[PDB]
């Protein structure tokens, strides 16, 4: 099992930078997917960030130019870096792995993280 | 010496004056600095591409001088593998191989060693044996079975067999008889599979994948998880983190195509492709035929067999308006007689989408839905570069004003892939 824990989170004037690490533990053989995601106040989670397999990096439209996402290896953990923060991007940012896991046929596994709030002042 | 090899996708050449300079063939620019300016206008040729990959192909000294090997020709198969994957040497087979055939029967082809090749390559990529299987556009040419662990135990090892066996083809010499499609060659390469590359994979992922690229998937109602209809019981698998609960749009188009693809082909077969290349590279480190892209691959494993410009124009049906005897057909066949032998294979690569010519000639091509000839379609304005629609062996050639204009942009269309 793998257990994921976001930091970097903390409020931040709007158009300052944030970076949110996702310390990954455990057995993270092949991660198909490494993922930022967004749960905003009274609604449900958005997709911001991936990374899914090699260095195809994909971003959601509302974060598109604003954000970008990097993996580090020996870390095996991923950073997604905010700038022009905006209050949309106010909500609560979670990190989740899909990781390929091969028992019969292959499955995928998701690991999600505990969240960090991260806002916007303006 | 002390430079040491250069760098993966690099190459060194002689200018006319003397000064050596280096070509990246990634990014196609010349240099004069050691890689470890202008220079000179890069030109991909295959024939310098080629003679640069058999010098730097060194035989180790240390290894004997003579690799014996004595197969039954019923089953050449099975010895092949036996005595191939019983070598834990690797090094053993860089050097000279005489196959003695059982009584030294014969039924040569000009030599013993490429008989052996031959009559391998007939019996490796025979989809009978279930490690491969027929490409969907062609009926030729070939592609690693997805489903090869279900008819074979040991796939992998079969693979890896196979691919000790195309290594010592291209080091050897020696060419091999089975084509493979183009992304069997991208993966060698380590390049990225696009959804183009589908098309030979399987019609209807192809086909719906392209629906979705250009229509709006929102009527679809698709979601970011696929059923997995393979292995035991039917079942769902998320493409991303929460796949299901989250919808297929404009926006989340290209990802899910990417997504697809990876999950469908190339995670199916990149356990048996990378048996594969640990097969091949015990014979060649990928750097030295990283230079090569997936058509010249295709040569340098399968050879350059001449095609006969006369067949080839006389079994073709030109299309929307070209005919025989019109100047821009006539000049294109010219244009084709000009250009060199390797040229023309590119060409055919370009258009039919492999080098493989049937033995009957170009009156037994075949296509996509069946037996299609080649076809010199008329299209687009006069400016723009020939298109290529290797399902059906159409060359989208534009009303070109005069041969010269016409020879360039068929030369710049068929170096670039």
């Amino acid at each position: 099992q793998v257990q994921l824990q976001e930091s970097g989170g903390g409020l931040v004037q709007a158009g300052g930078s944030l970076r949110l690490s996702c310390a990954a533990s455990g057995n993270i053989s092949d991660v198909w997917y490494m993922g930022w995601y967004r749960q905003a106040p009274g609604k449900e989670r958005e997709f911001v960030a991936g990374i899914a397999y090699g260095t195809s990096t994909y971003y959601a439209d509302s974060v598109k130019g604003r954000f970008t996402i990097s993996r580090d290896n020996a870390k095996n953990t991923v950073y997604l870096q905010m700038n022009s923060l905006k209050p949309e991007d106010t909500a609560v940012y979670y990190c989740a792995v899909i990781i390929t896991r091969f028992v019969s046929y292959p499955r995928q596994h998701t690991y999600w993280g505990q969240g960090t709030q991260v806002t916007v002042s303006s | 010496n002390d430079l040491g090899p250069l760098p993966p996708g690099w190459e060194e050449r002689i200018h006319l004056d003397g000064r050596t300079f280096y070509i990246d063939h990634n990014s196609k620019i010349t240099q004069w600095e050691d890689p470890r300016g202008p220079a000179v206008p890069y030109s991909r040729e295959f024939k310098q591409k080629y003679d640069y990959f058999r010098k730097k192909l060194k035989k180790p000294a240390d290894i004997p001088n003579r690799f014996e090997m004595k197969l039954h020709r019923n089953n050449i198969f099975e010895e092949s593998y036996r005595r191939i994957m019983s070598v834990k040497r690797p090094d053993v087979l860089k050097a000279r191989l005489w196959i003695e055939f059982e009584s030294e029967k014969g039924l040569d082809y000009g030599g013993v060693a490429r008989e052996w090749f031959f009559l391998l390559s007939k019996e490796m990529f025979n989809p009978y044996y279930g490690l491969f299987e027929y490409s969907a556009t062609d009926n030729y040419t070939l592609q690693i079975n997805p489903n090869s662990g279900l008819c074979n135990e040991d796939h992998l090892s079969y693979f890896t067999f196979i691919g000790r066996v195309a290594g010592l083809a291209v080091f050897h010499g020696k060419l091999l008889d089975g084509f493979f499609i183009r992304p069997f060659y991208k993966m060698m390469l380590g390049k990225q599979i696009t959804l183009n590359d589908m098309e030979s994979v399987d019609s209807e992922y192809y086909n719906s994948l392209k629906w979705i690229l250009e229509n709006d998937p929102t009527e679809l109602d698709l979601m970011f998880c696929i059923d997995e209809e393979n292995f035991g019981q039917t079942y769902q698998v998320d493409l991303k983190p929460n796949g299901s609960e989250i919808m297929v749009t404009n926006e989340n188009k290209r990802e899910y195509i990417d997504l697809v693809i990876q999950w469908r082909f190339v995670n199916r077969v990149q356990k048996q492709m990378n048996a594969f290349l640990e097969g091949f590279t015990e014979l060649l480190p990928i750097d030295l035929i990283k230079i090569f892209d997936e058509n010249e691959l295709e040569l340098l494993m399968c050879g350059l067999g001449d095609v006969d410009v006369n067949d080839w124009r006389q079994h073709s049906i030109y299309k929307n308006g070209y005919c025989p005897n019109h100047p821009v057909i006539q000049w294109f066949w010219k244009a084709v007689l000009l250009m060199d032998a390797e040229k023309r294979i590119r060409l055919l690569q370009f258009v039919t989408g492999t080098s493989r010519v049937p033995m009957n000639g170009f009156a037994e091509l075949y296509g996509s839905n069946g037996p299609q000839l080649f076809t010199i379609e008329q299209w687009g304005s006069p400016e723009k570069l020939p298109r290529a629609h290797t399902c059906f062996n159409r060359l989208d050639l534009p009303p070109y004003e005069t041969f010269e204009d016409l020879r360039e942009k068929l030369l710049m269309a068929v170096e670039n892939a």
